[PDB]
């Protein structure tokens, strides 16, 4: 819509423009710019992304303008929610978006043409096969590390409370529907590093692995007090996290 | 015994509502019955409704026992398994209908998925039983439910489980208890259907009356359908199982009185009772003592067995007074009976003082006033 509108406006102003409207256009464009800069340099708005519209958009962009998907393998990273209900809502949104994306390109017996539950969605999806025409999704929950609080039994105790909560939620969905494991492939711990050192997560990663989480990821080396500090972070992550062959770390800028 | 056998025959010629009922011990008889069936019908572990958390549906309980039976008959020796989980998941998903205190709209489109139209949990259950008997190669399933004397309220719930889910020809119900409580509970929540303002406003004899007539008629008619009389069981009582005054005695019972009791010292049952009374009653062997013991052979088997098991137990203990060893037994037998009688409770205040006042209280409560001091167990109340 904006594309068409600005196109028409510019066409009408091909030779000249009313200065008042034109001042309106500077101000509009500028406001856009600074708001955008603020945003990039940076919750409810993200929650508004919890419809099968944003993810379908993501998928259509990932696919090129052609019949074959421009990308092959996509990683779908999502923030875990402390509510089982919010968790499942997000998951169903993502899955339905992916199914609709694939449907928009392939014709086949979809069992549930209008699925409504994650179970139905997986029922649709399992009939899909890796030809490569469309994108192949892999999903990963974020772990956000917050600065430790003033008073607690041990460092990052409360943050660990929250993270175990999210993890219990996740493993219990895994139990209820084991089929998702073909889709929730790995878990990643992101966010500013100094707020928590990695070891806080090794038991978390271990229990998740036993839950059935293949793959693990953890941001490192990105930001740090001293380059030596970043290097130490990275190596300790190596020697502590339950990372197997082929796992992937992240930035490691140190 | 014989009763359970006729019952076995009756349910057997039923697969050829579908709910047998047993009036009334009760649990022992039902357990024996289930053992009897071990014409292929598969039994369920007995359902003790009173022994269930306040939040379960009879249907979920049934589904759980069915799950175990199907799965283990399945681990014995596939796609039947695979087919079963489909029904299981359908049940899980449609399960909310019962629990939900409100309708969530999302359940609507849920009901819009796919043979009657909707998400009938009862039909889902019927395909469930279809699969179950198809896999177990049995003609039907018996659902065996315990009396709800300890909680007569949960029973209602089993009643609706029956009505809404068990209107199938491959399932048969075995209920147990006293239909009087059934009547009350069904009535009680019949009354609960009215509008509070309605009765709050129409508190006059006339309208009270016709609504009572309506509720009572509906209770009667609904009990008719739920417990059709033909398949109800009256059951034989202990005294009915024992000669009234010796001119009877199909299947002598005989009880153990001494630890040795090598099956030849069994002092009848009627005779043991008569000895216990007469000697503890210093009662002679006349007609009233007989009829006294007849009004003893009524008492529920648990009470009588305890009262006649503590009798000879303590007699043997003391022998390595009959009236006091027996009095202590009667005390335990009727304590809450005596307790609600409002009579002397402490045992340190027996004397003969309290006895006269307590006899006065008994005679006044029995009205009588003519032969009350006879203390005849002739009153209408078993208390
Ligand atoms: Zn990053």
């Amino acid at each position: 819509s904006e594309f068409c509108w600005l196109t028409g406006l510019l066409e009408k102003w091909r030779f000249n423009a009313p200065e008042g409207l034109e001042r309106l256009l500077w101000i509009y464009l500028l406001i856009q710019n600074q708001y955008l800069t603020l945003l990039v340099q940076r919750t409810m708005t993200e929650l508004r992304e919890e419809t099968e519209k944003s993810y379908l958009s993501r998928f259509k962009h990932a696919h090129g303008a052609g019949v074959y998907s421009q990308v092959r393998y996509l990683e779908g990273r999502f923030a875990p929610k402390s509510d089982p209900n919010k968790m499942q809502k997000l998951l169903f949104s993502v899955l339905r978006g992916y199914w609709e994306y694939l449907s928009a390109h392939m014709s086949m017996e979809w069992v549930h043409e209008k699925p409504l539950t994650i179970s139905q969605v997986l029922d649709n999806l399992e009939l899909v096969e890796p030809h490569g025409k469309c994108v192949e999704l892999a999903l990963v929950p974020h772990f956000i590390k917050r600065k430790p609080k003033n008073g607690e039994a041990y460092p990052h105790a409360l943050l660990f409370k929250d993270l175990k909560n999210q993890a219990a939620i996740l493993m219990d969905m895994l139990k209820s529907e084991p089929r998702l494991t073909g889709w929730i492939r790995g878990v990643d711990a992101a966010a500013n590093e100094m707020h928590a050192p990695p070891e806080l997560f090794c038991p978390l990663f271990r229990v998740l692995a036993k839950s059935g989480i293949a793959h693990f990821t953890y941001h490192v080396g990105e930001d740090f007090p001293h380059l030596i500090s970043g290097i130490r972070s990275i190596d300790d992550a190596l020697r502590f996290l339950p990372l197997r062959n082929g796992d992937r770390l992240g930035h490691c800028t140190a | 015994k014989s009763l359970r056998d006729q019952l076995v025959e009756s349910i057997r010629n039923s697969i050829a509502r579908n709910v047998f009922f047993v009036d009334g011990g009760k649990t022992t008889f039902i357990n024996s019955v289930v053992k009897s069936l071990n014409v292929n019908i598969k039994c369920l572990p007995t359902i003790d409704p009173t022994k269930l958390p306040r939040h379960e549906p009879i249907l979920v309980t049934v589904t759980a026992r069915l799950n175990k039976m199907v799965s283990d008959k399945l681990k014995g020796y596939r796609k039947q398994k695979e087919q079963w989980q489909n029904h299981l998941a359908q049940l899980q998903r449609g399960l909310h209908l019962l629990t939900d205190k409100e309708y969530k709209p999302e359940y609507f489109s849920d009901a819009l998925k796919l043979s009657i139209g909707g998400q009938d949990l009862s039909e889902i259950f019927e395909e469930l039983v279809k699969r179950a008997c198809e896999i177990l190669d049995c003609k039907a399933i018996l659902i065996t439910f315990d009396d709800i004397d300890t909680q007569f309220d949960a029973g209602w719930d089993v009643l609706e489980s029956i009505r809404k889910f068990f209107n199938s020809r491959k399932l048969v119900v075995v209920a147990t208890g006293d239909l009087r409580l059934y009547s009350q509970l069904i009535r009680g929540k019949q009354y609960e259907n009215y509008s509070k303002t309605l009765l709050e406003q129409e508190k006059e004899s006339v309208r009270l009356a016709e609504r009572g007539y309506m509720v009572e008629h509906l209770e009667q008619q609904y009990l008719l359908k739920l417990f059709p009389v033909q398949k109800r069981i009256q059951l034989k009582t202990m005294l009915q199982l024992v000669g009234e005054k010796g001119k009877a005695g199909k299947e002598e019972i005989k009880v153990k009185t001494e630890p040795s009791m090598q099956d030849i010292d069994a002092i009848d049952v009627r005779q043991a009772i008569g000895d216990a009374v007469r000697e503890g009653l210093n009662l002679r062997e006349g007609s009233d003592a007989d009829m006294y013991v007849n009004e003893l052979l009524k008492q529920p088997v648990r009470l009588l067995m305890q009262v006649l098991q503590d009798f000879y137990t303590k007699k043997y203990h003391a022998t390595s007074s009959v009236p006091n060893l027996l009095r202590n037994a009667l005390y335990g037998s009727m304590l809450s009976n005596i307790y609600r009688a409002g009579l002397n409770y402490e045992q340190h205040r027996f004397g003969m003082d309290s006895l006269c006042k307590d006899i006065f209280t008994y005679v006044k409560q029995d009205r009588d006033f003519n032969t009350g001091f006879y203390l005849r167990p002739q009153s209408e109340s078993e208390a």
